[PDB]
């Protein structure tokens, strides 16, 4: 869900989302969430793969 | 007249028919409605 | 494509009876037991005055039909 | 979820007469306990 | 009609001539009965 | 009531006759349809 | 090959004869075959209305072996059944393929194609998953508007 | 007196996709009705001869 | 051989008199799809069809007695008992109904059918009756208990029609895998199996009178005696296409009717055509509507009547004024194959 | 119905149950019986060719030869026989026979108060409207003509 | 009941508690009457179960 | 209002339109981004389909088109089904043959 | 023009649904000659 948060037109939504992605991760560990975000990768628009990215550092 | 009585019943046929006439409320909005216009429309004639 | 219906047969050898499981029905109860056995200036102000065919739809039946319950 | 009728509306009104329409009424035998509570339910009806 | 012409008769039969009870079998009655 | 309708008297129902004959003239036929079956026409007179 | 087919099947009977007569059965002949169907018939709608477990519908109803040797005798008793147990404890919902019967089998004895050719059909509504007015103005309309062309001009003037 | 409505659901389902899924399923769509549905190989591939 | 083919000129087949049209009836709302006369008094026939229903015709007079409404799907066969005052009717919704007469009422129904049911045979002195369809079997029905008492199994493909005589063979079957199969019922099992005909087997018809059976493929018309399993004749039935309907008269005429409106009467003994007619379909209706489903004669055997895929009755009649001399027939030349 | 019930548990429920047509199996019933009665027709006319690749064909452009007379186009197939065209037409007018007088016989129990369903009375609202557009395009073309 | 009577069958004497004495497996004896409604609570109890 | 159709779109449907026939707008509709089912309708009937006439009028065109337009004085699509050509096409040529009489 | 029936019972009656663009100058086209007509008095007093 917070996946589809991401095309939000507000910058506090898509920033706080990704600080959630950390709290995810660091509880059931990385490799449910990096598939999920790898696979977003695919998308044509650049709000979704740029928000995906910084997920992706987060959860390293 | 004739012709319009058979008009009113085919709209409570209608009524009891419609997408939200399973909802209580709107179908006794949709009862009210018609029976106004009904009543109001014609007004003594109904008496006879 | 059904292509083929079931021919009955296949259902008549099979081994449950020659009658059905023992299911009786409604229908199968008995009746009808005994078989029956035979032997003027205000008319001149004016400028105008003085088959069966074998299709459904161009009928002359259809055709007051759809001015009656089309209006 | 675009054209179904939503239920909110009937449980509302439902709600709201229920001590009539769960009523005690007449005894058929028994009465039915509804689980975790000591509600009975006079009648067989969903929305209530 | 033409299209038959001259020695048929050519007939559109919508109504029953007879009621929608009657026997179309007599009943054959041996006996006579003055019950 | 059969009392107080129209009188069916050869008088008055040949006038009613007359009267749409001379009003169906009038129109030609390729613009609209008058016939005797949706017309009434209702006589006053000392028999009705 | 020899012993099923022959040449004076393949061939019919009147084809020499006009007068050939084939009679009817007889009175005798067809009363003879009366009784014992009808004997047969009633037969089986007696077994038939007395396993249904009906004691309602029954009321419209020996030795008979030696040995293989005639050794001994066999006298056959039918045993008389508990009416409460399910009769015929044998008796259950199968499914059984049957194989072919034992009889032989019976002899059959009996341009266009550019004509019968069939196109493919294309439908305007449907597609598969795979391999993707003559008639000129009636005259009746030339004389209309040129007679409310000649009033327009004529009024106009 | 709800199935006078006439309206279902399958059940088990997660509800309708989301526009950028229906977005990657489009332009692939619209590709293969201008190819004429050839198969377009890569270059890395070691290489049926295309039009 | 070819010396008795010499002289097979020598027989010259019997006359008889042309025939034509006399009586157009219209009312039915669907194909006319099956008669039966009143085998008793003539004094009506019955008509089932594609709408339906069920209507009764007056013989003399043409008039319209009644309508019999019942089943949900089309009217195939139509059977009136000589014996009783049944009717027995079925349809394409696997029913098979018998009218008391004397109410105008369903009285019985029988239930067994998997699908649609063509024909029914009223068996001549048991009180037994025989319906077949695409099932590919005969079931033989009790009358009075309303039980499936026989099923006989053979054809393997659907039955288009089921005769019954008095003796063995007591049920003769015709289906659409090119075999006649006649029937001894108390061993239930095919007494004999005729394999002639090349397609499909739509039509037959008993004689009245020489105890034999016509049956008709496309462009295959041929007559069996029923004592043992052997051709009698063979007709001149080429050209004529698919044959939906046969009819054999008392004074040994048989009538076929066929998928192309073509009237087409034969000679029963030589197998010689000797008229052919063709039906006027009617106004507004299509070339393809022109076509013959069902026949009958009726007890005299001077009336033909048919029903066809235009809605319609024709009456046929047979001319009196037309004797032997300038109404032959359509030249006798039997050729070779 | 004690006695089906005990039979049932010891015998098992047959596998030979035949259904019965029923409203709600009319429209899949008939459909069966006139696929059927067309392919008999058309097999028997054919000399001697093929039986299975040519039949699935034959049963797609009746169903087109359908949504053609509904849809009031003319339905024209450039090279088919002449023989498989009238029997196709045959079949398309008879279906079309009772496909109106069944519009009129619904639309008369609607008008005189009978109960119809929801489902049967909206099917007829579909039926009497291209109907209605049929009788309003003839009207256009005897103008013109 | 006087407008529609429905008259009864000379052929039905064969009466279901008769033709169950003819067995090996039904007998006779004399209880009290809240003996055998007793005995009926019980057997239909089991029947059910 | 803009309805503008660029040329990658006509080509999207004259291959949707060989893919999901004539009566299927909707699926002809999912392939286009930007068009609705009933605007693709309207392009194949009066631009695209392969089987209209656009080509220049002959000197018999235009007597035969200010003929009709005398007598059907604005009936444009009677007038279009008797020159089958489209409506749009015989207007404007209409509008042009009238000002070749020009001063 | 798109064309649907409504259900009446007794009758169905056609409904056209005219493209929204061509709508507005139609509106404003009618509204536009019964405001002219009414001032300009073309239909006389028996007309209803
Ligand atoms: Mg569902």
């Amino acid at each position: 869900e917070l996946l589809e948060l991401l095309k939000s037109t507000n910058k506090e939504i898509r920033r706080s989302a990704n600080a959630t992605f950390g709290f995810i991760a660091e509880a059931i560990g990385p490799h449910d969430v990096l598939v999920a975000l790898l696979n977003n990768l695919k998308v044509q628009e650049r709000q979704l793969r740029v928000c995906t990215a910084v997920a992706i550092g987060i959860v390293a | 007249s004739e012709e319009e009585i058979k008009k009113f019943d085919s709209r409570i046929r209608g009524i009891l028919m419609a997408s939200g006439s399973t909802t209580f409320t709107k179908v006794a909005a949709k009862w009210n409605t018609s029976l106004i216009s009904l009543f109001t429309y014609f007004r003594e004639a109904i008496v006879a | 494509t059904s292509h083929r219906p079931q021919l009955e047969a296949r259902s008549g050898a099979k081994a449950a009876a020659y009658t059905p499981t023992g299911i009786e029905h409604a229908r199968l109860l008995p009746g009808h037991t005994t078989l029956k056995y035979r032997k003027r200036s205000w008319r001149k102000g004016t400028a105008f005055g003085r088959g069966y065919i074998n299709d459904m739809t161009k009928s002359e039946y259809h055709q007051e039909f759809l001015h009656k319950h089309v209006r | 979820q675009r054209t179904g009728l939503s239920q909110i509306p009937n449980r509302r009104f439902t709600l709201w007469w229920s001590p009539t329409i769960n009523r005690a009424n007449v005894y058929v035998g028994f009465l039915v306990q509804l689980d975790l509570t000591g509600i009975f339910l006079h009648g067989k009806i969903p929305t209530l | 009609e033409h299209p038959y012409g001259k020695e048929v008769e050519v007939l559109m039969e919508t109504k029953n001539t007879q009621s929608p009870q009657t026997p179309l079998v007599e009943p054959v009655t041996e006996r006579t009965k003055l019950q | 009531p059969k009392d107080s309708r129209m009188r069916l008297i050869r008088q008055d129902v040949n006038l009613g006759r007359a009267v749409f004959w001379e009003i169906q003239s009038r129109v030609p036929t390729s613009l609209t349809s008058i016939k005797w079956e949706n017309a009434f026409v209702s006589v006053y007179s000392k028999n009705n | 090959i020899a012993k099923n087919v022959k040449l004076d099947d393949f061939i019919p009977k009147r084809q020499s004869n006009f007068e050939l007569s084939v009679p009817l059965p007889t009175k005798a002949e067809i009363q003879e075959c009366t009784a014992r169907t009808k004997s047969y018939i009633q037969r089986l709608v007696n077994a038939k209305l007395a396993n249904s477990n009906n004691r309602a519908s029954s009321r419209y109803v020996a030795p008979a072996n030696l040995l293989l040797n005639n050794s001994h005798h066999i006298e056959v008793v039918s045993k008389q059944m508990d009416p409460l147990l399910p009769r015929f404890v044998g008796k259950k919902a199968r499914k059984v393929v049957a194989p072919t019967e034992n009889d032989e089998v019976v002899p059959v004895l009996h341009a266009d194609p550019n004509e019968w050719k069939i196109p493919a059909a294309v439908s305007n509504w449907k597609n598969p998953n795979g391999y993707t007015e003559n008639n000129t103005i009636n005259d009746g309309f030339m004389k209309l508007s040129e007679a409310l062309e000649n009033a327009d001009k004529k009024a106009r003037q | 007196m709800n199935y006078l409505e006439g309206v279902g659901s399958k059940k088990g389902g997660g509800g309708i996709a989301s526009e950028s899924q229906f977005n990657l399923q489009r332009r692939k769509e619209v590709e293969s009705l201008l190819s004429k549905g050839e198969n377009v190989p890569y270059t890395f591939q070691d290489e049926q001869v295309r039009s | 051989i070819v010396n008795r083919y010499e002289k097979l000129l020598s027989q010259r087949p019997e006359w008889h008199a042309p025939w034509k049209l006399s009586r157009v009836i219209n009312g039915h709302l669907g194909w006319v799809r099956c008669v039966a006369i009143d085998p008793v008094d003539n004094e009506w026939f019955i008509t089932g069809s594609n709408d339906t229903t069920m209507k009764v015709w007056d013989l003399a007079t043409g008039k319209l007695k009644t309508t019999l409404a019942g089943h949900v799907m089309t009217v195939r066969d139509v059977a009136v008992s000589d014996r009783h005052p049944y009717l027995f009717s079925v349809s394409e919704d696997k029913t098979v109904k018998c009218w008391d007469l004397e109410k105008n009422q369903i009285i019985r129904d029988y239930y067994g059918h998997l699908s649609g049911v063509r024909t029914v045979s009223i068996h001549p002195t048991l009180d037994l009756i025989a319906t077949a369809g695409r099932d590919s079997v005969i079931k033989l029905w009790d009358m009075r208990t309303r039980i499936p008492v026989i099923t006989l199994v053979g054809h393997k493909g659907p039955i288009n029609q089921v005769q019954c005589t008095p003796v063995d063979p007591q049920v003769v079957s015709s289906s659409t895998d090119a075999t006649v199969r006649l029937w001894d019922v108390v061993a239930g099992k095919t007494m004999k199996v005729l394999t002639h005909h090349k397609r499909s087997v739509r039509a037959t018809a008993l004689h009245p009178k020489e105890f034999s059976v016509a049956s008709a493929c496309t462009d295959d018309i041929r007559s069996w005696g029923l004592a043992e399993g052997s051709l009698l004749t063979n007709f001149e039935s080429e050209k004529t296409g698919i044959i939906n309907t046969l009819s054999i008269n008392q004074d040994d005429v048989l009538f076929a009717g066929g998928d192309n409106g073509v009237l087409s009467f034969y000679d029963y003994k030589s197998g010689h055509k000797y008229q052919s007619l063709a039906t006027r379909e009617m106004v507004g209706s299509l070339e393809g509507e022109r076509s013959v489903l069902c026949s009958t004669f009726d007890k005299t055997g001077l009336r033909l009547i048919t029903g066809e895929a235009d809605k319609s009755i024709k009456i046929w009649k047979q001319d009196e004024t037309a004797t032997k001399e300038s109404e032959p027939g359509l030249a006798w030349n039997p050729n070779l194959s | 119905y004690i006695g089906n019930l005990i039979t049932r548990q010891f015998e098992g429920r047959s596998n030979e149950i035949v259904k019965t047509t029923t409203k709600q199996r009319l429209d899949a019933y008939y459909d069966l019986e006139l696929r059927n009665s067309v392919m008999d027709d058309i097999l028997e006319m054919m000399p001697e060719s093929i039986r299975q690749k040519k039949a699935r064909t034959i049963l797609q452009h009746l169903s087109e030869a359908w949504r053609c007379w509904k849809a009031n186009i003319p339905w024209d197939v450039p090279g088919m026989p002449a023989p498989i065209k009238k029997i196709i037409e045959r079949y398309i007018k008879s279906k079309a026979d009772a496909w109106v007088s069944a519009a009129h016989y619904n639309r008369e129990r609607i008008k005189r108060g009978a109960h119809v369903e929801k489902t049967m009375v909206k099917k007829n609202l579909g039926r009497l409207t291209r109907l209605w557009i049929k009788n309003e395009q003839e009207r256009q073309r005897q103008i013109q003509k | 009941n006087e407008l529609h009577p429905t008259l009864p069958t000379n052929h039905n004497k064969t009466k279901l508690l008769k033709s169950l004495k003819n067995t090996k497996y039904f007998q006779q004896t004399t209880i009290d009457w809240v003996e055998a409604g007793l005995q009926l609570c019980r057997q239909g109890h089991n029947m059910l179960n | 209002k803009g309805g503008v159709w660029t040329n990658v779109e006509d080509q999207i449907l004259k291959a949707a339109v060989q893919k999901y026939g004539t009566h299927q707008w909707s699926k002809v509709a999912s392939l286009l981004q930007k068009k609705t089912a009933r605007q693709s309708e309207l392009r194949w009937n009066e631009y695209l389909n392969p089987k209209l006439n656009f080509t220049e009028f002959s000197k018999e065109e235009d007597a035969q088109l200010l003929d009709l337009a005398r007598e059907l004085p604005n009936q444009w699509r009677t007038i279009a089904d008797m020159m089958a050509r489209p409506a749009q096409v015989c207007v404007e040529r209409y509008n042009r043959l009238l000002e070749s009489e020009d001063s | 023009v798109d064309i649907t029936m409504m259900e009446n019972y007794q009758n169905i009656s056609p409904v056209y649904s005219v493209d929204p663009l061509e709508k507005i100058t139609d509106a404003y086209l009618d509204q536009y000659l019964w405001y002219e007509a009414d001032q300009r008095k073309l239909f006389p007093n028996w007309i209803k």
